[PDB]
Parts: structure tokens; sequence; C-alpha cells
């Protein structure tokens, strides 16, 4: 989580972008990932979701609030890319 | 050995979809490449009129 | 619509656990994710690819080139057609794919019921207290061949027997 929260200058992140990194960081999925690998993992998982779970990004944008269905769909969408 | 073979039950029916849809998602983006040509052209045009 | 393709991709990842050491299939998923991420940022990065003749031309009051570069863009407005060139070698790749796939599928669909029948054969046909060694020579004449060759060469030692089947003699 410490190496997670680094962020380069002129690189703001939307809330829909900030949610899944937190959800991965809470649920221990980063633990098997290398500590140096976290920085590329962030952009990788973001481009992963923007490619694929763009609907969930729109859900976080529209609601600003995660339902249980959004929670479980988020869980599946995380653990998918957590398998790499 | 029964379990080891039965792991390969429905692989072919799904990997014949994997192969095709995978190479399509690789190779259906030359449209985006030729779009990139137009994007960098309009990029240069905007840059030079910014210079003017 | 690509989310179903990537759902199938992670299904193939959790089934590619069965084949560890995929050299370039995961690299093929890597390349499709790479240029998919490239094209989505390319289309989101893309403007309406034009010079604004209303505002951004009339911003330059000393215009003199904006008609020139505008008709230069409208000249190259037919940029270049795409490349749908593969319809002959790609179908050969999926032809080998369907070939080896149906080979595998028919073989496993046979051998599943074959080894289930082997399990049922082991279930009710174990005479482990009443089987005949002549039935062993009948089921395996390799037994008779090794016995006769073991006599004729004279290796009257039976190696690898004494470990699990002790010699139970006096000394």
């Amino acid at each position: 989580l410490t190496q997670l929260l680094k962020q380069n200058q002129y690189s703001p992140l939307a809330t829909e972008e900030q949610v899944p990194l937190i959800y991965a960081g809470v649920n221990g999925h980063l633990d098997g990932i290398e500590l140096s690998r976290i920085g590329e993992f962030e952009s990788s998982f973001l481009s992963y979701l923007k490619s694929n779970h763009n609907e969930l990004l729109t859900e976080i944008r529209e609601k600003g609030e995660l339902s249980k269905e959004l929670l479980a769909s988020l869980k599946s969408a995380t653990e998918s890319f957590v398998a790499t | 050995r029964i379990d080891s073979v039965s792991q390969l039950q429905n692989v072919a029916e799904t990997t014949k979809v994997l192969f095709d849809v995978s190479k399509e998602t690789v190779e259906l983006e030359s449209e985006a490449f030729e779009l990139k040509q137009k994007v960098e052209l309009a990029h240069e045009a905007k840059a030079v009129l910014d210079s003017w | 619509a690509k989310s179903a393709a990537n759902k199938l991709d992670w299904a193939k990842v959790i089934s590619s656990l069965r084949i560890t050491g995929s050299t370039a299939t995961q690299l093929s998923s890597f390349k499709k994710r790479n240029d998919e991420a490239r094209r989505q940022l390319l289309e989101l990065q893309s403007q309406p690819t034009e010079v604004d003749f209303s505002h951004y031309r009339s911003v330059l009051k000393n215009t003199s080139v904006i008609d020139k570069i505008e008709s230069y863009v409208k000249q190259y407005k037919p940029v270049k057609i795409d490349a749908s060139k593969q319809l002959q070698v790609i179908e050969s790749f999926e032809k080998h794919a369907m070939t080896n796939a149906k080979e595998t599928e028919s073989l496993v669909s046979k051998e599943l019921k074959d080894l289930q029948s082997t399990l049922d054969n082991i279930q009710s046909a174990r005479p482990f207290d009443e089987l005949t060694v002549d039935d062993l020579t009948k089921i395996k004449p390799e037994i008779d061949a090794k016995v006769e060759e073991m006599v004729k060469k004279g290796k009257w030692d039976v190696p690898g027997y004494k470990d699990r089947f002790g010699n139970l003699n006096v000394m």
C-alpha cells in the first residue's frame, strides 16, 4: 500500500479509477505481486478495466456508491487480473 | 489418470473459440492504425496553426 | 462486446493452469491487450480531426495558409484503406486449430468412458485370493517368456522381489 500510493506529477486519477486500486489493496491481492511490480500493475489493471470492465467504471461514475452486486462484480473483475 | 484426462473435457470446444476470437482481437485494429495516421496529421495541422 | 472475449480469456487462463509454460499464447493475450489499450487511448485521444474553419481559422486574421492546409487535409481525407488482407493463411491457422482440437476432443471423449469402463472392470473382477498363475500366463505370455529366458540364461536370482516379497527362509 505504501508503494501503491505513489503518483507522478500531472497524473490525477478519477474516482472511478481510484476505487479498484483501493479494493485490490484492502483484499490482500497485492501481497503475491512483487513490491516493484506494483507500479506497472496499477496502469496494467487500469487499462485492463478500461478495456473490459468499462461498464463498472461508468457505474462508479454515475453512482459514486458500490452496491453488493457492484461489489461482487468488482471482486470478479479484480481477481481475474489478479490471476496475473 | 481419469481425473487428469477429465480436466481436458471441454477444452477443444472452447479453445476453437479462444483461437479465433483472440486472433481477431489482435488483428482487427489496422483501422485504428490508419486512424492514427489521420490523428497525427490533424495533430501537426493544429500545431502549425498554433504557430501561425 | 470485448468483455465476453476477455471473460473467455480468463476462463482460458484458469484452464491454462493445466498447461504451465505457454510460450506465446499468453503473449498473444499480451499483444491483444497491448494494442487494444493503444487503440482505445488513440480513439479517446482523437479530436474531430480537423481545423475549425469557423473559430480557429478566424482566430488567425492573417490567414494565408489555413485554406491551404485545410484543403490539404480534405485532400488527404481519403487517408488510406485498412488491411483485411488475411483470409487465406489465417484460415489455415484455424484449420490446424480445428484439426488438432477435434483430434484431442475425440480422443478424450473416447478415453473418458474407456477408463470409466476400466474402473468398473477393476470394481467387480478382482480375484485377489483365487487367481491362477496359468491365467497370468494366459493374460500375459510375457510371463512365460521371462520365466523361460530366466531359466535358460541362468539368472536364477529374482531381482526386485525380496524387497516387498520377503524370502521367508531359514537363513
